[PDB]
């Protein structure tokens, strides 16, 4: 129910419609829970729907990442417990067992933090062999995160952690029309052909 | 000799050590069509969806243009809508309307471009009137003429642009919107010689002007 | 060698083709009817089995070139209608030299609305005023060179936004002609 | 299963094939567990196999070290407990009892850290009497680490700790062919003479 | 007055107080043969292992050279292999192939040097052809000649070098490899006067060129 009063007469700053601010805010990308200790994730942007639509406005993007792992027991409480977060570059072996040699390899960086410390923070640079990422390939990855509780024992504490993404130094190319249909798969842009949702709403008559 | 101040050991989402210090990323190359600001996107013509009738949902391809016919007398209203990019309605189908949902407050001037898509051997006259914000929809052609209007005829020129002076918004579930109403009037009846089709169509395009600007961000 | 006759050009993103077989290839004429939905072509697929350009593309490994597309429609003064000609880099669906036909033109068969297609380099064809539309497309890819057998850079779209209409007694099949001229083509096979 | 597409046309930076980067990454060297309190270790590089092959490519090497002791209970959990890490130079007496005079000698540096603190970090310089280390002597050490729980009592907590090595200021001389046979002993380069593993794989015919 | 930021009290393996401040290490001396970069190692000829047949595993000393005989007619293929230092096969036996396993991506040009080890009183002609990447192995000598080839004869010169223009890789368990195929063709039959041996051998050496370079590291 719109109203008429309280008009605005001054122009706002244009620095805040820039491409950097449009992606500056950091948001959740995944939720990881551990009731097998490996929970190996996979860095991606086509995860939560609201980020797969704002990022598909362009075709080529180049940026960095900045993670933050907030980890606690399911009911909030924190306990003294050591943790290991492992990063697997695009082309390194992926862990398959809790006691595999990947957990002890040296070329894969890792961070060891207890629960009581402030959440760990890690920045990931641009890694694609090409000049920039592309969300649309007409022809015919960023890495891997593995989380494990350190120790040959079995940790008697359920683990739930959330990963947050921040995007820095964003460059975009070739703007593309925004998607207006529900998503079906995380890889290809398919749509339900049985029905088509009109972009706009509907009214009774063109004159009303 | 320092003492920690309140605000330590806290994670603020709007506030790091690199993971691969020895990694050299691939140098960038020149790719044409770089976007430096979202405003350069909002300043392109896009097709308005004015004929958004209830019966057109089954066949949405007919929603992009509204018809003008020979069975209409002179003086009757043809179409009417308000200039509200943020709200629902015809403006939901434009890039400006789609990008207006990601921001809370915006202000600036818009522009609307119409285009005739009839036969070459067809002439007439049509009236475009813009009621200033706060007023009512004009009751008749003689009342709409006194306001701001342009006499658009398709006997010589096939396109015309109309400029909205100023709009603004302040989202709060209601918003303080100051917008006008755009009406299309039948100045003269659609005349046409023999052999040519009797009905035509009009395409409406809209885009922002130079002085458009948005404010605090949201998520749709 | 081949010469064409023609009497407002648009340059995609304001960049001319530039280095890091130059003739006028004329494709087949598609017939526009009262109930047609649209057509699209993929680049450089449409010139893979055609003449010297296709002969060179099917052998050399690396490839890079621009394009110059010329689309014209021949109609009398008693037909009415409108067309939307626009390129779309990295067109992913949801064909060959003869082209294909769209099935859901409102969503471009890719889930994106047609009304916002004008953000891409586009030109309006309106049978009332003009019968020509030329677009200059530079090379747009993340690598300086790429193969021409699998990757399709961009796809051209022709959509009848305003359906064709006419009185009974005239020709019901209005032709549509597409002309193609590569610019600054390189091969490093 | 190789494929043909997605070629690379740009040359990469040569600073990252340098000798420093080849050893810059830090990796595990040993795992120490304590269910007698002394667990006296011995710093070495011919430990884990994957480091004994990358380091034997050269003959003479000179560098420093930077340790990091991550210590926790076998099942991850951490408890308040004081610890002592002792370094014995090459030529100082080695502890033989939990209550020996070595633990109280003054010329051997030590670090006292509880579990809850971040892992202790210690840098060890170049200590060999010669100009550089050598992995191959044709004729006929770096120190000693001792770990003990401080106190005349008996600590009721199992101790498991892992030691990580980083290498700084690396210089190499006289490159040597890489080893291609399984290792037998940690001191001499012996091989099983009963069979010899070919360096390359095998195919059916020379033309196929 | 400072507040700690997120990322404290964490141990990053890719990120100290000296333990003996009063220790003075032994000053270095000049030792010949210092290596400043791994590329100076990859640029030396090493013996390729082309004759890697299944029956040669018992006696590996015969795998370093492939034979040329008098019982072979003109025109038949002698040996064939692809230039893939990273992958398994003949290139596993070279220093370049061994060092390629420690890195993910690499690109550059290679060079292959052949050497004749026959008797002095022996002459003939042999064809070396390099099929560009993406093509098929040549079916016959007349098809291989049209491509890139060098006519190597051992009547005057006993060695010849062939240069591969460009190779690249991007490891992912598969990799995007763009490589050619090297084939050795019998231009003329091995001719030899009386008294000399009838069979000879060829030694193949390979090394990287100036413009070789590698990228992100791994562990074999």
């Amino acid at each position: 129910n719109l109203i008429e009063t309280r008009c605005v007469l001054n122009h706002h700053s244009t620095q805040e419609t820039a491409i950097g601010n449009f992606f500056s805010r950091a948001g959740l990308v995944s939720i990881i829970t551990m009731p097998d200790g490996y929970v190996n994730w996979d860095i991606d942007l086509m995860g939560y729907a609201q980020l797969r639509r704002k990022c598909e406005l362009f075709t080529y993007m180049r940026f960095d990442a900045e993670f933050t792992f907030v980890v606690a027991k399911p009911n909030g409480v924190l306990v003294p417990q050591l943790l290991q977060y492992m990063y697997v570059p695009p082309g390194a072996p992926k862990p398959t067992s809790r006691d595999s040699f990947a957990w002890q390899t040296a070329t894969n960086p890792s961070v060891f933090v207890k629960m009581t410390d402030p959440p760990a923070q890690v920045s990931v640079p641009f890694m694609s062999p090409a000049s920039a990422y592309q969300w649309f390939y007409d022809g015919y990855m960023m890495g891997t995160f593995s989380i494990r509780t350190v120790g040959t024992e079995k940790s008697p504490h359920s683990i739930t952690l959330r990963v947050y993404m921040r995007i820095k130094h964003v460059r975009a190319w070739i703007p593309r029309p925004l998607r207006n249909q529900p998503y079906l798969f995380k890889t290809n842009p398919n749509y339900k052909g049985n029905d088509i949702k009109c972009t706009s709403t509907s009214r009774d008559k063109i004159t009303t | 000799p320092t003492e920690l101040k309140p605000g330590t050991n806290q994670f603020l989402t709007t506030d790091s050590a690199p993971i691969l210090p020895g990694f050299h990323p691939t140098p960038p190359i020149h790719i044409p069509g770089e976007v430096h600001n979202l405003l350069e996107i909002c300043r392109v013509e896009t097709i308005l969806e004015v004929n958004n009738l209830k019966t057109n949902e089954t066949t949405p391809m007919q929603r992009l243009c509204f018809p003008v016919s020979v069975q209409s007398k002179t003086g009757e209203l043809c179409a009417a809508f308000r200039a509200d990019p943020g709200r629902d309605g015809p403006w939901q189908s434009t890039i400006l309307g789609q990008l207006c949902r990601y921001y809370t407050q915006w202000s600036g001037s818009l522009e609307v471009t119409f285009m005739f898509a009839g036969s070459f051997m067809a002439t007439g006259k049509m009236l475009i009137a813009y009621t200033p914000p706060g007023g009512n929809v004009p009751a008749d052609r003689i009342t709409a003429m006194l306001g701001t209007h342009v006499i658009w005829d398709f006997g010589l020129q096939s396109s015309v642009t109309l400029v909205v002076p100023w709009i603004s918004n302040t989202h709060y579930y209601f918003d303080y919107y100051t917008t006008g109403i755009i009406t299309i009037w039948y100045q003269t009846n659609y005349v046409v010689p023999i052999g040519a089709p009797t009905t035509a169509y009009i395409v409406a395009l809209a885009a922002a002007q130079d002085n458009f600007t948005m404010k605090l961000c949201k998520d749709t | 060698n081949s010469t064409i006759t023609t009497q407002n050009i648009v340059i995609a993103y304001g960049e001319w083709p530039e280095y890091c077989v130059n003739r006028f290839f004329t494709l087949d004429t598609k017939s526009w009817a009262k109930d047609s939905k649209g057509w699209y072509w993929k680049f450089p697929d449409v010139l893979t089995e055609v003449g010297v350009f296709g002969q060179n593309a099917q052998f050399h490994y690396l490839y890079r070139s621009g394009f110059c597309v010329h689309v014209q429609c021949n109609a009398s003064k008693f037909h009415q209608g409108a067309l939307l000609v626009a390129v779309l880099p990295e067109y992913v669906l949801g064909p060959g030299q003869v082209g294909a036909v769209l099935t859901h033109p409102y969503v471009l068969d890719a889930g994106i609305p047609l009304s916002q297609l004008t953000v891409c380099p586009h030109q309006w064809i309106n049978l009332r005023t003009n019968n020509c539309a030329t677009i200059i497309v530079p090379y747009m890819n993340t690598v300086p060179f790429d193969s021409a057998l699998n990757h399709c850079n961009f796809g051209l779209l022709v959509i009848p936004v305003v359906p064709l209409d006419f009185n009974a007694g005239a020709t019901s099949e209005i032709p549509i002609t597409v002309t193609i001229a590569p610019m600054c083509a390189e091969f490093a096979g």
